[PDB]
DNA sequence: TTTTTTTTTTTT
DNA sequence: GGCTG
């Protein structure tokens, strides 16, 4: 199949959609969209199901309200003729911005004992030497149209955690934004300055060794060369230290979404991390300190005796998934 | 060494003929490698000759693949280039190569046969191999070499025929010399043996007591029976082998000390293999239940069988047939041809019974026209005896065997030799 | 698991004396429970007894372990419990344990040895096995089953067979002299019986004899009725059983006081079994309907049947057949064979009953080859008894039973004997 | 492949000669490719020899395009390079890339035609062709190819039909002259031969006495067997060539002196071929597993065979038809007429051997309709023998090969002709 | 009252031997309950006894079950004790019961019946 | 689960 | 604020 010009149709198909919005990161082409066929949903006016992924083999259209899926070239067929015409003769014819300063934002460190804020990270039990890794506002959507504005429309004052991202050079692309309340919008609205920043948090604090990879942030701060990637593209390319990384996801024998990601990571011949043996049952790193007690060494024990490869890897795996 | 394997098989005609035959697209990744293999295999089949790199880059990298697929093979593709490499070191390094890739593959699919075995039923991943059948398939990896091993040259492989010769390494004697004067030194190894008696004439008694003379012979037997429970069969092998009346065993004629004296005694003989009964429903025994019980038997009783007896061949069911057939013909042909496949694979003797027709009830002789189930089943099997004692031979003690297919001799030479059946006894003795 | 496990090897007698020859260290853990198995079999290596908690909190004291360790051991002892858990479900569930603990720890040693063949040879371990050892490492992770039980292991199992040949723990009497005589003690768990009824003589009048014969013996009788609804099959049982005539019930001669005062006298026998009438209609009750009755049966009644009664195999349904003909000899075969794998996977004796070939009807002699179904019936069935009714036997009221094929004893023997055949209390009753 | 074919059109020669009338300047572009084909043709007809690098550069500079396009095609002279690629697939790819681009063309040519046809006839053009057009021109689109022939002439291509007249290159002689006698030259290539006996009657003997003398007339004879195995068969042919009976090799009669000395003195021989003997299970193998297996015989070694010997077809299975999804009848057609492809395919004898009815196994006459399994077959084949044995025959030593189809000859002239038949030796003589 | 129908399942035998071969498992709720009946009888098909609650936690630690159902069936399992009553009223309760879900289940099965017919 | 063609086989 | 096969 021939991908881009199969990108190229359904953007004009989908431009009509209201709704419509161009998921472009550096990798991957998606276009998100209110569904033609059933309206999406009838509640909410402002929700777009229907998404169009143009980075596989052949671009397909999925709707994940009506359940509709199908290929550009059906929905060109079957809504759009006089598109669907040039598409198949088209066819056969073929056929960077660094933070320099964080505006009404402050750091954990400098912070009063105190402060409401002090009282949750403490709760949270992070180390007190990482607090100088973190600020906190409450002015972040301000803060957002301070770095990239027209984000927040309006910008109401939300107190949330800053998490910046620095590069190996140490300077702030991107920041996270963790949700102090229970109500939010998203419980980690990542920031990016401009769109081919890194989204690993604290590379610049790799020292030498094996380099451990996690899901959160908060979950690094324990960690020794202990790095996180905000989501994204979640592209192992991206990510350095590939002879020596150690991939680590959090506690869930019984998700499905985790153990996809650890079939991807073990098929690829990485170095995935394993809570097979793990005396403690929390999801996460932070969750087992804070819930059963762990303190941060014998995680530290735990895990570089766990480390797994390959085929080995792929047992532990089997026994892991159920 | 992906990059050298692929440079040498497009730029080396010598390295091309040593490993090519030898190379499968499952060796080299899941990525750049396998697709340019894919395109150079392609290339092969279409032309029988190897590509160029214009071939390669024009003639076939223009496909349906993907952006980074693409971007793979035209890098791993312009990396190609030949390099000087004494033409032993490659072979060696190759198969070497082969040799660990086979390992890693034999190892994932293990692992996936114990991760797909331990999921609950209706789940279970049909067609994939239990767990039984992880050593064999280590095994085969193991042995993935570059020898050219195709068939049986003539001129080439007399030293291996004349050693089997010599040793006869394919036959299985008898007890009884004339079975064994017929037979140029009883049966042999991937061979289906059929006796055809009638109804209540023999068929198994004959059965029982090959298996007994095997079981004095040092062989281990394995019979299979559809038709009777395991303790009647071993109580007939008990009368063959005690020489106790098969009645006396049932009245109460024999005393419990006689009986274990007879049995250790036979026990302390170092010339006494091991017999296992296992019995079957009838008509719920396949080849492929055979080969589960040959399976189990050799991982828990480390039990492998010189000798199967199947009790009877047309009361089985056909492994490949999914649909039952009302035509005994394709069944019973088919059943045959999976045990003697069996029989073949596992190379043991295997023994198994027919029944005869109606017209050859009471009949002084029995032709080949007169089998019952199948005209495919003498096709198949390599030595059939019939059984025709019908009221004088009864009144001697007598059975006459025919002969009717002999593959191990001419049928025509001892057609009859009238064998001393004792019923009492269920055993075979000659009238010498 | 592992907490059952060892709770129930310190606190159980039969369970320890079952599963701990098949317990090994490697079998547990890396960590707490592995410490606690090391002192269980230490200390029943010093005292050959299972150890107490107080013992074992002793041992423990005076054990050289870290803190950690320690900790991990007390709080793991402290956790077990003397629960009764039944014992069939514990070694089942532990023998699948240890078979998956071996499995893993057989696939992480051949990981281990490829991984270690990939490595400089100067720069290798020694004592890791070769390569070549996997296919037999994977074998003894196979090998691993608390109980080895794959047939009858005959010079293994003789012991327990002579048990059976001395308690007939396979023959169900008959409460008739002659057939107890003819079949060494009646007949068989696992097997088909059939009769043959020449013209003039009814199928379901013998069938109803068999089953209030083995109803008086204390048997558990499945009579199943095609022809005839249950009522009527249940009327010629009372016939039978309250030796009121037949047609006497019809016509109102025996009341309401003796019916029930006859049937409350058989009741206070303790030596009564069940009888359960099941109808089907003509041609749709194969033998898989029959599973399912009996699945039912056990389920709901709780009524797990010894004797399994099918008024007539010809109107029955041949499954794998499918189709269905008033007289075709292809389903007959097929019925035979799926009510025999029926006993034989029940442990039931199954009669059933077939109608003899015209010239057989004519002829008071009934021969093998004389039969409707040829080759078919006398090739499933263990025992074949033939009825005859001349005109001179009826005036007498006898019919002459002749045996046609008999799997038990000697057909021979005692081939022919008269039969006191009452056609009106449907009864057999033996002649002097 | 422009640049490819624009190159070897330059400078390789007999690609120039095969390609050249099949080209058209709508093939290649609208841009640098038309410009330079352009060229080549305006020089290839002023002077009738292909052009030069320089000649192209000249040709440029005295006839110039507009510049925007001159650099382009400047640009595109400078990568023709020689590139000695094979010259089948350089063919097959320009064939490919020019039945592309013609259907591209034509569909671009319809397109038109309609856009034109919905135009007003005030302003629609005049050179386009009416929409009635449409259908022939795609025609003319789908019969683009470079094969000068479409099948074959009888006046025009007299000659080279002569030349297969005068040499053979289809007869294949059979080393006894009966059977030349009766084929006018022996069997061809590209055709399925048949032996049908009964069961246990000499198939598999003539079929190794074929084998035998094929190999003695230096033939590459490949021998699959469903039934026996490897050293069977090459016992047969031991027996056959080193006329040594098979009673001796069974008895020891024959010394490790005498085998080898034979065994070399054939081997000193320049006129002998190659027997490689190959053993497949029972129905476990297909055309397309022959084709493998020819495969691997041609690259594992330097063998490509002449004469194909399957033991027996019947016990083959279709590559086409799914495993009992069909009756005998289509199954064993589908197989005849996939074995004819693979004869014809790689132009050898394919000997095998069929089943006779269970009528004809005990007759002194086998028609044609006695075939077993399909008659599909008897119309299949190129060539059926039927060998008979009687009592009669057999007490001399002889068979009765009977002719039942010849597409070789008249079956009339000699129907009937007795055949010495050494068992023993497993040897086919003629009576003189 | 599921949990009590299960709790008397688990720890009662005239109980079990009474109701056991007319339950099903479309008489209970989607939830914990179809799922602990689920083990159960899984249990009783493999062993032809009653589990006891060490049998249901080991079968459940042996399930392909999501954290949600994990939770929800550790839950009841937790929650399942023997409640002395009679062996009068449980039987009737437990057949009104039944009765109540093949209603509602044949209710809903008509519904469904009827919007397809319309379609 | 029936229905219809054709074949091949076998049983009576 | 994303999520399919
Ligand atoms: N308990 C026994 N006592 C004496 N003779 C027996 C006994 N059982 C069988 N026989 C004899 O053994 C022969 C029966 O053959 P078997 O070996 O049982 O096999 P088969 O009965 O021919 O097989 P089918 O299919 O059941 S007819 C007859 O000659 C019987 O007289
Ligand atoms: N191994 C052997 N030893 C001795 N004589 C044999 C042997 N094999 C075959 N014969 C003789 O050769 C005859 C024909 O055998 P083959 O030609 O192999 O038979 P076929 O045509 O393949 O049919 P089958 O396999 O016997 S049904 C036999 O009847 C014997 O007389
Ligand atoms: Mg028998
Ligand atoms: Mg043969």
């Amino acid at each position: 199949s021939i991908p881009w010009i199969d990108n190229e149709f359904a953007y004009r198909a989908l431009a009509h959609l209201p709704k419509f919005t161009q998921v472009n990161n550096s990798s991957t082409f998606k276009l998100r969209f209110r569904c033609p066929v059933c309206g999406d949903s009838k509640t909410d006016q402002n929700k777009a199901r229907g998404w169009y992924y143009g980075d596989n083999n052949e671009g397909n259209i999925h709707c994940y309200n009506c359940n509709y899926h199908a290929p550009i070239g059906i929905y060109l067929k079957e809504f759009e003729p006089d598109l669907y015409r040039e598409y198949i003769f088209e066819i056969r014819k073929e056929k960077k911005k660094i933070i320099k300063s964080l505006p009404s934002c402050v750091r954990l460190d400098k912070l009063a004992e105190d402060h409401p804020i002090i009282k949750y990270v403490k709760a949270r039990c992070i180390p007190k030497d990482k607090w100088k890794y973190l600020w906190f506002t409450t002015e972040w959507p301000k803060l957002v149209n301070s770095i990239a504005p027209g984000t927040y429309k309006k910008e109401i004052s939300e107190p949330r955690l800053v998490i910046p991202i620095y590069n190996a050079n140490g300077k702030a692309e991107s920041f996270q934004g963790r949700a102090l309340k229970k109500d939010a919008p998203q419980k980690y609205i990542t920031i990016e300055a401009y769109p081919e920043a890194t989204k690993i948090y604290g590379v610049e604090r790799v020292k030498d060794g094996d380099v451990y990879v996690l899901e959160g942030p908060i979950d690094s701060l324990f960690i020794e060369n202990g790095i996180a990637i905000t989501g994204g593209q979640l592209d192992l390319e991206v990510v350095p230290f590939k002879d020596r990384r150690v991939w680590v996801l959090d506690n869930e024998p019984r998700h499905p979404d985790t153990i996809k990601r650890m079939t991807k990571l073990v098929d690829a011949g990485e170095r995935v991390m394993f809570w097979d043996k793990s005396p403690w049952k929390s999801k996460d790193v932070n969750d087992m300190i804070r819930k059963e007690g762990a303190t941060p060494e014998q995680i530290m024990e735990y895990m570089k005796n766990n480390i797994a490869q390959g085929l080995m890897a792929k047992m532990r795996l089997s026994k892991y998934a159920k | 060494m992906v990059e050298i394997i692929l440079s040498h098989l497009i730029f080396d005609q010598a390295y091309f003929s040593k490993v090519w035959p030898y190379m499968d697209s499952e060796y080299f990744e899941s990525g750049p490698a396998k697709n340019t293999f894919k395109l150079i295999k392609s290339h092969v089949n279409e032309y029988h000759s190897v590509p160029s790199i214009n071939a390669l880059n024009v003639a076939l990298e223009n496909s349906s693949f993907t952006e980074t697929e693409y971007s793979g093979v035209k890098t791993l593709i312009s990396k190609l280039a030949d390099s000087p490499e004494d033409h032993s070191w490659l072979v060696k390094e190759t198969e070497k190569y082969v040799q660990q890739r086979a390992m890693f593959n034999a190892t994932s699919k293990i692992i996936e046969i114990q991760t797909n075995a331990e999921l609950p039923p209706e789940k279970r991943n049909k067609k994939m191999p239990d767990v039984g059948a992880i050593p064999d398939i280590m095994r085969q990896a193991l042995s993935i070499s570059f020898d050219s091993y195709v068939g049986h040259d003539w001129m080439d492989d007399y030293e291996a025929r004349w050693l089997s010769y010599m040793n006869k390494a394919r036959k299985v004697p008898f007890k009884l010399r004339i079975l064994n004067k017929i037979t140029k030194g009883g049966a042999e190894t991937g061979t289906l043996n059929v006796l055809m008696a009638g109804v209540n004439v023999g068929k198994s008694l004959g059965l029982c007591s090959l298996a007994a003379d095997y079981l004095q012979l040092g062989h281990n037997v394995l019979y299979i029976s559809m038709e009777m429970a395991e303790e009647v069969c071993a109580k007939r092998i008990d009368a063959n082998m005690l020489d106790v009346s098969l009645d006396d065993i049932d009245d109460g004629h024999i005393s419990y000390a006689e009986y274990k004296g007879k049995m250790e005694k036979w026990r302390e003989k170092s010339t006494l293999g091991r017999l296992i009964v296992k019995q079957y429903p009838t008509g719920g025994a396949d080849a492929n239940t055979f080969r589960s019980l040959l399976n189990e038997l050799k991982l828990k009783k480390n039990f492998v069988p010189t000798i199967i007896i199947v009790d009877y061949l047309g009361i089985c069911k056909s492994c490949r047939i999914r649909v039952y057939s009302e035509n005994s013909y394709t069944t019973v042909k088919a059943i045959a041809e999976e045990l003697r496949a069996l029989a073949v694979e596992t190379e043991t003797v295997l023994w198994t019974a027919a029944q005869v027709g109606k017209q050859a009830w009471d009949s002084s002789d029995v032709n080949m026209s007169d089998i019952a189930e199948s005209a495919g089943l003498p096709a198949t099997a390599d030595f059939m005896l019939a059984v025709i004692e019908t009221e004088e031979l009864a009144a001697a003690e007598q059975q006459l065997i025919k002969q009717i297919k002999s593959r191990y001799g001419d049928k025509n030479k001892w057609n009859k030799f009238l064998m001393g059946v004792q019923k009492g006894n269920q055993k075979w003795v000659e009238i010498e």
